[PDB]
């Protein structure tokens, strides 16, 4: 079998030049889950120009300078995390792939997280002044609590432990942005920036699959390790999540200072921390009480929270 | 005679939830060449795979449709529990409502991924009451 006596180009490039290279085979697929994920993320392609954000201008103009600044700062903070994941995190995953299709899926992830970062620019172009935009960039660069979070993850991407790299790649879409995503849903629950909330929902439709996929590939690798090494990796996941929850809480108390949103934003964060653990195959230790947010805000995430011709009847 | 019929893809999220439940379970095969015959009453537990497109097409996994298409299997369904992820918004766990509509059976519960302690305790209780009443 050609496959068992050849390597993918990215394996050849970085790990093993002792074998000839095989072209990707989309006709004989090792893992059908890869085709599942590829079809959905490519079929779910979108650009922020698709959304008429200009229709948010009325509700935006009703917000005072403090709330407009909060939104610009929050979204510039999320832009940073998407820039990290697009330019470093997702592309770093390609060479650590279990399958050929996984390599191409992570190239799609890197591109689409790039579109996420770009979408905030589209909102700012419509709603914000040049002064509001520049101020938010200055604030992000100078906010040490904000900077601490990506500074904690980037080393795993550039280091040579692929499992730790994978956990970091899952934690970014799985947890780290949800404290920020709280704000648009809080506002759209009050009928403010409804079109902005449509962009956030398109972003989440991608990030949910990104977290799932990274968590799925993490589980396949760790399953092959000894019970001792599996316990070692579980220990590392909880230790890292503890650190990241600590850094996120510190940041959110600074971001939402004087607005009174930090507490609910942190509960929404911990809800998603619970789902991150589940996507890695670990039980969530968080209480339904610890993770509860107001129903009117949760309804903005999912109203459901409250056909194929193969059907024969 | 407490029984679960469930579907789970290769990710095995629904499989792991169902194995935490007290009731006996039977898995609908992933392989589309394979089918099962069930002649006892069951609660159906399935994940959603529409993918948040704006659209209930592919919401119910094809293997679950194939299973329910057999009227002998169909007639034994007491109710449907669906799973997914709230990040899919309007498409969250919509396999349940779709099945609930098609079979004219109650949507008993909705949960996420491998489920929490609370989900296990609730689904155990709901499955008990479903087979009594
Ligand atoms: C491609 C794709 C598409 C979807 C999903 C996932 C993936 C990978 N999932 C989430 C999914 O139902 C969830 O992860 C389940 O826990 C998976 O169960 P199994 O692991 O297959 O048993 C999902 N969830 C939801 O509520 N609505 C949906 O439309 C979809 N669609
Ligand atoms: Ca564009
Ligand atoms: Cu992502």
């Amino acid at each position: 079998n050609y496959y068992d006596r050849s390597v993918s180009p990215v394996e050849y490039a970085y790990f093993d030049q002792s074998q000839n290279m095989r072209a990707i085979n989309w006709n004989k697929i090792v893992d059908e889950k890869d085709l599942e994920v590829w079809n959905r993320v490519t079929q779910n392609f979108w650009l922020p120009e698709n959304i008429p954000v200009s229709n948010d201008l009325p509700s935006w103009n009703e917000l005072d300078d403090d709330w407009q600044q909060l939104i610009t700062r929050t979204f510039t903070g999320l832009t940073l995390l998407d820039t990290v994941q697009s330019s470093i995190g997702d592309v770093a995953q390609i060479k650590n792939s279990l399958t050929e299709q996984e390599q191409v899926i992570y190239a799609n992830f890197a591109f689409m997280v790039g579109v996420h970062a770009r979408s905030y620019g589209t909102i700012f172009s419509t709603l914000c002044t040049s002064e509001q935009i520049e101020e938010a960039h200055e604030w992000v660069v100078d906010n040490e609590a904000l900077q601490a979070r990506p500074k904690a993850l980037i080393p795993f991407y550039t280091a040579d432990d692929p499992l730790k790299s994978k956990i970091a790649a899952a934690l970014m879409p799985g947890f780290l942005l949800y404290g920020g995503f709280y704000l648009p849903f809080y506002l759209s629950a009050r009928g403010k920036l409804p079109n902005t909330s449509d962009i956030i929902r398109l972003i989440l439709r991608d990030k949910v699959i990104h977290n799932f996929y990274s968590g799925y590939k993490y589980q396949l690798k760790v399953a092959k390790l000894s019970p001792e090494k599996q316990a070692e990796m579980k220990q590392f996941v909880f230790d890292l999540l503890d650190k990241m929850i600590g850094l996120e809480k510190t940041y959110l108390h600074q971001l939402y200072d004087g607005f009174g949103l930090a507490d609910e934003a942190i509960r929404f964060s911990l809800y998603n921390a619970g789902k991150f653990l589940q996507n890695l195959g670990y039980e969530s230790p968080f209480t339904k009480e610890e993770t509860r947010i107001a129903p009117e805000v949760f309804a903005q995430l999912s109203a459901r929270a409250d056909l194929d011709e193969d059907w024969d009847f | 005679k407490e029984l679960i019929v469930y579907f789970s893809t290769q990710s095995n999220n629904t499989h792991r939830f169902v194995q935490k439940l007290d009731a006996e379970s039977i898995r609908i095969p992933i392989d589309e060449e394979e089918r099962i015959k069930v002649d006892e009453d069951y609660v159906l537990i399935v994940p959603t795979y529409s993918g948040g497109k704006v659209d209930a097409h592919g919401a119910v996994p094809k293997q679950v449709i194939h299973f329910l298409n057999d009227p002998d299997n169909r007639k034994h369904c007491l109710g449907v529990i669906s799973s997914g992820n709230t990040n899919f918004g309007d498409s969250f766990a919509i396999a349940g409502p779709v099945i609930s509509y098609k079979l004219k059976v109650p949507l008993l519960y909705q949960f996420e991924l491998i489920g929490t302690k609370e989900d296990v305790e609730e689904v155990n209780r709901i499955i008990s009451e479903t087979f009594n009443a």
